């Protein structure tokens, strides 16, 4: 699914 | 639309109180998309998934439907 802010920092 | 919609009829984020929850947050909430209708955003934390969960599906090509419509697309 898209997401937002869901990246490894 | 953006990150400061009200997502849900419960939703509780604002962006005079929010702070970061999920890890891989930082100055914005972590958001889904919801392929019911024409689609739209909700929040995860305004959804009560884990972030193992939206880990999950940030990762993968399944469709996500948020809690108000996923009864409706299972039926
Ligand atoms: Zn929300
Ligand atoms: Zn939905």
């Amino acid at each position: 699914a898209r997401t937002a802010q869901t990246a490894r920092k | 639309s953006g990150y400061w919609i009200t997502c849900c009829p419960t939703c509780d984020v604002d962006i005079n109180t929010w702070v970061p929850f999920y890890s891989t947050e930082l100055n914005k909430p972590a958001m889904i998309y919801c392929s019911h209708g024409d689609g739209h955003w909700v929040h995860a934390q305004c959804m009560d998934l884990a972030e193992r969960t939206l880990i999950h599906l940030s990762a993968g090509s399944n469709k996500y439907y948020c809690n108000e419509h996923v009864e409706i697309a299972r039926a």
